[PDB]
DNA sequence: TATAATGGGA
């Protein structure tokens, strides 16, 4: 019975309060806007930063080259512009939890 | 909860006989030991704004939007007016009864001195920590952490 | 493209 398996799995993730629902939706929109301001600072495409942030969050494993060299360039940025890196990371974490809590 | 650091220059008038003479003032010490009650009078006109402090008071006499005189009511000087009253020149605002002191959470520095007969006109620089609580709704997110030293004009929430 | 809706069914 795979249906009882999946219902139990989405059962472990508790529902989210209206405060958490506003906070997660906030960090999502903040992260998405943090990505666009990185496409202005660094100069590369939105979807590129989008996937490099998704990688470094949801899983460890070109993997050694293109992914790490883009993240390395992002890590070698001023403090005032590395804020938007951290904001994008937690914003992508917020998207994950927003999805999981509403399955 | 935000504990502000508030500072203000305020005027005061007491008899010379009671004034314990100093230049820099600490919280709690005696500023004057009055032999008999004294009526601390307004020297200007306007509407009074009565801000109650920890164990002191501050009278704000204002005409239009500007301020005509900042008034300091030390401990042991009970106000004779109510928040939102009309006063004119010569009307008493507080009665100095007993010996008057500085409030326990307030510091007075840069005191002036103007003696006219038995009366002395003081304008001192006060500093005290005034807490103020703030309510935040779910549609609001806090920006500063616990214990964050903050400055004026900055967004807290 | 927006009321809110949050663990199946034989």
């Amino acid at each position: 019975d795979p249906v009882r398996q999946y219902l139990h799995e989405i059962g472990q993730v508790p529902l989210l309060t209206l405060e958490e629902e506003i906070d997660l939706a906030r960090k999502v929109e903040e992260g998405m806007e943090a990505i666009k301001k990185l496409s202005e600072a660094t100069g590369l495409d939105q979807e590129l930063i989008r996937e490099v942030v998704r990688a470094k969050i949801l899983g460890t494993a070109p993997d050694p080259k293109t992914v790490e060299e883009v993240d390395g360039k992002l890590k070698s940025l001023p403090k005032e512009l590395k804020r938007y890196l951290h904001i994008a990371r937690e914003g992508e974490a917020a998207r994950q939890h927003l999805i999981e809590a509403n399955l | 909860r935000v504990d502000y650091l508030r500072k203000e220059r305020a005027a005061l008038r007491i008899p010379l006989s009671a004034w314990v003479e100093k230049e820099a003032y600490r919280p709690g010490e005696v500023l004057a030991e009055l032999s008999e009650p004294y009526l601390f009078r307004a020297e200007e006109s306007g509407v009074v704004e009565l801000k109650d402090l920890a164990e002191g008071h501050l009278i704000y006499l204002r005409q239009e939007e500007e301020v005509v005189a900042r008034y300091f009511l030390p401990a042991g000087m009970t106000p004779l007016v109510v928040e939102g009253e009309i006063v004119e020149v010569g009307q008493p605002l507080a009665e100095g009864k007993g010996l008057l002191r500085l409030p326990r959470h307030m510091t007075a520095k840069e005191v002036e001195a103007e003696e006219e007969g038995d009366s002395v006109h003081l304008t001192l620089f006060l500093e005290w920590t005034e807490p103020k609580d703030y309510k935040v709704a779910p549609h609001m997110n806090v920006i500063v952490p616990e214990g964050a030293k903050v400055q004026a004009g900055e967004k807290i929430v």
